[PDB]
């Protein structure tokens, strides 16, 4: 269940931001569900490339291909080598 | 700094066919991507709060940042999740 | 939609 994701870790990531001072209780909760949605959509889009290469193992290059192709993942472009 | 790999892997495995497999470095890659997602959205919300001279990142700030940055489809499921969360 | 936030994240560094 999404409720199982650790809110303390989400808050820690949030607190890396240089302009974050205080965080509401509900912000990490929202990010937990958003993380599930995001992982699911990114994985499904990477899996297109897995199957297009006649493979059954999702590989890091499949994720990189999904990042470069889809506008919703533009923000990940600096992760791609 | 990262969500637990077991949780990331479970969500990933639920997304693909039951016979599919996921390489270890692909799970780690998605782990990195989802911390970047949180940081990216947070940066948008935090600059807005700073411009408005507010000290607390609220839930509306996160949702609005998602809407601004191309994740508007997340807003409705997130509101339902949070409302059932606090019910 | 993401371009300016992507840039600003690079700019903050």
């Amino acid at each position: 269940r999404v409720q199982e994701l650790p809110l303390a870790r989400i808050k820690k990531i949030m607190k890396l931001d240089e302009d974050v001072k205080m965080i509401s209780a509900e912000a990490p909760v929202l990010f937990a569900k958003a993380a599930q949605i995001f992982i699911t959509e990114l994985t499904l889009r990477a899996w297109i490339h897995t199957e297009d290469n006649k493979r059954r193992t999702l590989q890091r290059n499949d994720i990189a291909m999904a990042i470069t192709k889809f506008d919703q993942f533009d923000f990940l472009i600096d992760i791609v080598p | 700094i990262y969500l637990p790999i077991a949780n990331v892997a479970r969500i990933m495995k639920n997304a693909i066919p039951q016979t599919g497999k996921i390489a270890k470095d692909a799970k780690e890659c998605v782990q990195e991507c989802v911390s970047e997602f949180i940081s990216f959205i947070t940066s948008e919300a935090s600059e807005r709060c700073h411009q408005e001279k507010r000290k607390t990142i609220n839930g509306e700030d996160i949702l609005f940042a998602m809407s601004t940055l191309g994740f508007d489809s997340y807003v409705e499921p997130l509101k339902l999740y949070l409302q059932k969360f606090r019910e | 939609k993401q371009l300016h936030r992507i840039l600003k994240r690079r700019q903050a560094r």
